[PDB]
């Protein structure tokens, strides 16, 4: 997500890049919480 | 008199906690309190978690296949009578 912002500072009017990184960052926290239950659950194991 | 001089100085005490627990290395009140469980800790419900993230990741990736089909752009009458009539037979 972070290299697609430079893509977006360079190449205007691709107006899909700044959709393709805006979904990145969201996908990155839901892998993110997806990591802190999987993290909580197996430290009581 | 030899007895009661090792007991005294804690010997009898050094000689019980060496041999029964050097020679032991399993896990002694592992279990602890019974209200470990009272709090309904994320092991329980993780799974619900798992759904939820799952619901999530599902959802986005028919709404990004959905907006490459709005950018590409009900089929037929006879043959969404074919679709019925195969799965009739099916």
């Amino acid at each position: 997500g972070g290299l697609c912002i430079a893509a977006s500072e360079f190449y205007k009017t691709r107006h899909n890049i700044i959709l393709s990184a805006g979904i990145f960052f969201v996908s990155a926290g839901l892998s993110n919480i997806i990591g802190i239950i999987v993290y909580i659950s197996a430290n009581a194991g | 008199l030899a007895v009661l001089k090792l007991s005294e100085q804690g010997v009898l005490d050094k000689l019980k906690n060496k041999w029964w627990y050097d020679k032991g290395e399993c896990g002694a009140k592992d279990s602890g309190s019974k209200e470990k469980t009272s709090a309904l800790s994320l092991s329980n419900v993780a799974g619900v978690f798992y759904i939820l993230v799952g619901g999530l990741g599902l959802a986005m990736l028919v709404a990004l296949i959905e907006f490459c089909y709005k950018s590409r752009a009900l089929f037929d009458r006879g043959v969404q009578m074919l679709l019925t009539t195969v799965g009739a037979f099916a």
